[PDB]
């Protein structure tokens, strides 16, 4: 209705291959006659879900696989049905990515991940350890130049040297992705954090280095080494900086831990062109052609589809962005990941700002980041019980919160508050609900 | 979040 039926509109970041992506729907045109127009709005991972909540938006939207849990989670995405011959072609964990509730929700792309960037003219040898350098700094600022300039107004950039010494912020429990008690707030994220912190206070970076600014420096020479994923190359290709891709610094030995996004692609739950959708991204998109069309003007990373994977395994390039790929996490897909990302922005803004000392951000980050997903898991919860109507399962979950005794008797119910109960009596329930059978 | 189960 709201979105024009008899052809395709698809929405991509702007750092992505969109005039490639564009080659690849000149061809659907071709072969069907339906038009394709490629367009990356600013900030769509935050205007898709506003334009698409009113029945608006694009056919096709493509991100990394975090952000789309929320979407299917507000009813924003089409359930994908690709066939068993179709879903061999990819890789099974990139299906895994792309799995909410036991739906396929988008068709994965790509496997993303930071390297470290580094220009062998100024550092034949890169750093292996991130203490090496504000030594690095200072024997290159004798010389006009810096060590290291990289994004650090996302949290994207900054959380691999954050999670070096903290480990893993999320773990798999009871069918669910969790945010770990102390994911984000232990000593381990605080010496990362701090360490990021001393290297602005020394002057080896600044506070305001932003993507356009580290890019602009890295790709003229000016800075030994950037932060960045696959689809920056491209760019330094054309600057003719001789560059390598490597193994990010460690950090107290520790390898530093990316977060690791897959790029995927979602069908509008609004869009009248689901079936077009559909075919322009299995038998278009998702071929060796046209994944080496997006990839020639942006490159992809390790694609899903494991024929054109195995013809780029030999870029060392690549060789280095799965080697980071295996230091990192694999980021969940749950609603709450959006508020996860702002409380990890604003902890990295305060502290390198003074704001906040490094120990009250990333307190106050986990206190916001941890309450958000622990509420979608309570309102998940409350609704599953609620369906509830068999006499054993509703006995059984009543004899575990009597156990407590955080309940209350009126003359027709039995009832209590999953906000006044304690997180093992609330993961027993979760436990005894995966055992009944019941979902 | 209340919860109320019939008695
Ligand atoms: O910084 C938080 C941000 O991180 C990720 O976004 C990445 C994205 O995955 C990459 O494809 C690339 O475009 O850079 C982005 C960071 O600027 C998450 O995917 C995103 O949801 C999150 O807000």
């Amino acid at each position: 209705s709201k979105i024009e039926e008899g052809k395709l509109v698809i929405w991509i970041n702007g750092d992505k291959g969109y005039n490639g992506l564009a080659e690849v729907g000149k061809k659907f045109e071709k072969d069907t006659g339906i038009k394709v127009t490629v367009e990356h709005p600013d900030k769509l991972e935050e205007k898709f879900p506003q334009v698409a909540a009113t029945g608006d938006g694009p056919d096709i939207i493509f991100w990394a696989h975090d952000r789309f849990g929320g979407y299917a989670q507000s009813g924003l995405l089409a359930e994908i049905t690709p066939d068993k011959a179709f879903q061999d072609k990819l890789y099974p964990f990139t299906w895994d990515a792309v799995r909410y509730n036991g739906k396929l929700i988008a068709y994965p792309i790509a496997v993303e991940a930071l390297s470290l960037i580094y220009n062998k003219d100024l550092l034949p040898n890169p750093p292996k350890t991130w203490e090496e350098i504000p030594a690095l700094d200072k024997e290159l600022k004798a010389k006009g130049k810096s060590a290291l300039m990289f994004n650090l107004q996302e949290p994207y950039f900054t959380w691999p040297l954050i999670a070096a010494d903290g480990g893993y912020a999320f773990k798999y429990e009871n069918g669910k992705y969790d945010i770990k008690d102390v994911g984000v707030d232990n000593a381990g994220a605080k010496a990362g954090l701090t360490f990021l912190v001393d290297l602005i206070k020394n002057k080896h970076m600044n506070a305001d280095t932003d993507y356009s600014i580290a890019e602009a420096a890295f790709n003229k020479g000016e800075t030994a080494m950037t932060i960045n994923g696959p689809w920056a190359w491209s760019n330094i290709d054309t600057s003719k900086v001789n560059y390598g891709v490597t193994v990010l610094p460690t950090f107290k030995g520790q390898p530093s831990k990316p977060f690791v996004g897959v790029l995927s692609a979602g069908i509008n739950a609004a869009s009248p062109n689901k079936e077009l959708a559909k075919e322009f991204l299995e038998n278009y998109l998702l071929t060796d052609e046209g994944l080496e069309a997006v990839n020639k003007d942006k490159p992809l990373g390790a694609v899903a589809l494991k024929s054109y994977e195995e013809e780029l395994a030999k870029d060392p390039r690549i060789a280095a962005t799965m080697e980071n790929a295996q230091k990192g996490e694999i980021m969940p897909n749950i609603p709450c990941m959006s508020a996860f990302w702002y409380a990890v922005r604003t902890a990295v803004i305060n502290a390198a700002s003074g704001r906040q000392t490094v120990d009250e951000a990333l307190k106050d980050a986990q206190t916001a980041a941890a309450d958000k997903c622990y509420l979608d898991e309570l309102v998940e919860l409350h609704r599953r019980l609620m369906t509830l109507r068999e006499r054993h399962i509703l006995q059984q979950i009543v004899n575990l919160i009597e156990e407590t005794g955080h309940f209350h008797i009126t003359n027709t119910t039995f009832d209590f508050d999953l906000c006044s109960l304690d997180k093992t009596t609330v993961r027993k329930l979760q436990s005894y609900l995966e055992t009944s059978g019941t979902s | 979040l209340p919860v109320a189960a019939p008695l």
